[PDB]
């Protein structure tokens, strides 16, 4: 709900 | 000829090891597949919230993943993947909620950057179902919506989704389990 | 040292017991989700009708449940059951049809009771296609709609379904199998 | 299609 | 006694080897599964290209199957055969596609002749998107669309459908991998 | 896309 901006997780996929 | 009979029990040892193995991967499979949905709509269910919490607190498991979701039978493969006790900006204080695009085996045939509406949502498991979410258009800058080169691509959403507080003091959490939903707008395409 | 050979041998013969168990479940497993469906509607393919109608008659097998299938990707979770030698009011004389809710793993995001119209069907297999039928709005205050607290609530429906005689002196029976329909209606939801 | 009135079966669920 | 622990060993031997083919026949099965279609499309991605073309030419795999799709939970069983280098009258010039009615489980509650127009088509992996396509409504009189007697009817389509060097010299391979597509139609039915 | 008339293969399913 305070999602004005998504943005990326810190860093790391797989 | 003992040894002989116990090369032989060996070789049996190893492969009844390596079936145990495949067999308990299969298990997983089917749950996979039986947890599979191919309308743009993902329902994760996530049980044994307070342990899972207490596991992300001590840092043994930051983060879990959901089951892979399609927007069609051979469409974009996708998941999510959420911090129960938050990440980046949202650390220590809330829930943390993220889109993942993953590498489809039809992803030559479909448009790129992915560009659908995403919406993420918390569900409410009360008699009111105040369910707590947020939607987005993908950032076509964004490389979390490139054509997958590895696996996963990079996640993308919601550090601050919803603090711990509330989300811990509402009625979203009931009998140790939380529901996330996410809905991704198919009707763009094809 | 024979001892410790056959100690061996022993545990491998009983992981191989094991191993062929799982096997066979997996086999069921698969059966069950190559034969689910997710829009409300069951089709379920009764064989062996002869030896079956003499299973029931002899009381060594008094009714046959279908797959479970779904009225949506995470909905209600629902499968039919049958007599083939009847039931209640019509044990000896009829086929008896019934429906079944059973626990859903999103049984806490759906609606409870269970109020959609569902419609029970045998195919007529004969060319002119005049199928049997019939359809009921669940009751509110039966438990058959109740929210599942165990495996599967209590099953309802139709003890005099269609007689003995009209279903086997028709054309509803073909290579020895019959044809059973379950129509959810889902269109109210969600 | 002699159904106007739903009803349990005999009994026993599991 | 060597030989009671030889024919133990021997037994166990055995049974683990059946357990290996059943372990890859469930995983082709779950391949089957993972990639099924309900909505009468197919999209069929055939990999390695080149080795399979030369396995065509040379005779030892003349043509290739694709894995089963569906109108239907509950419809008619369908998928798609192609000749790399070509069959009939496009041996050795064109590759060759083919629609295939296959023996499904509800043979006898679908209408029979299969009717259903069907469109064939090779995907265009280029940022054109050109797509190489025909259809055709199926001819009643065609062994090839009535019910099934045998696992599968005969195959029936277009030897001539895209010539190998059109195909060799576009878009349409990249990565060494081309897509088909079978579109059939739905509309029509239940 | 040369498919106006189309045909079965040459024989042989299963």
């Amino acid at each position: 709900p305070s999602c004005p901006k998504p943005v990326q997780d810190t860093q790391p996929p797989e | 000829n003992t040894g002989l009979l116990e090369s032989q029990l060996s070789r049996h040892d190893q492969m009844l090891s390596v079936h145990d193995i495949r067999l308990a991967d299969m298990d997983l499979r089917f749950q996979v597949l039986e947890t599979a949905s191919y309308n743009g709509v993902l329902i994760w269910k996530i049980r044994d919230y307070k342990r899972r919490k207490q596991e992300a607190v001590m840092g043994k498991t930051l983060s879990l993943y959901s089951q892979p979701f399609y927007t069609g039978y051979f469409g974009y493969k996708m998941c999510a993947r959420v911090y129960l006790n938050g990440d980046g900006m949202g650390k220590g204080t809330h829930l943390s909620l993220f889109f993942v695009i993953m590498r489809g085996e039809y992803d030559a045939l479909l448009p790129w950057p992915f560009k659908q509406k995403v919406t993420l949502m918390l569900m409410d498991q009360g008699s009111s179902r105040r369910h707590l979410g947020d939607a987005f258009k993908p950032d076509p800058n964004s490389s979390s919506f490139k054509k997958p080169t590895g696996e996963m691509n990079i996640a993308s959403g919601c550090p601050v989704f919803v603090a711990q507080t509330v989300l811990e003091n509402g009625t979203y959490i009931k009998d140790d389990t939380i529901f996330i939903k996410v809905i991704v707008d198919t009707s763009d395409l094809p």
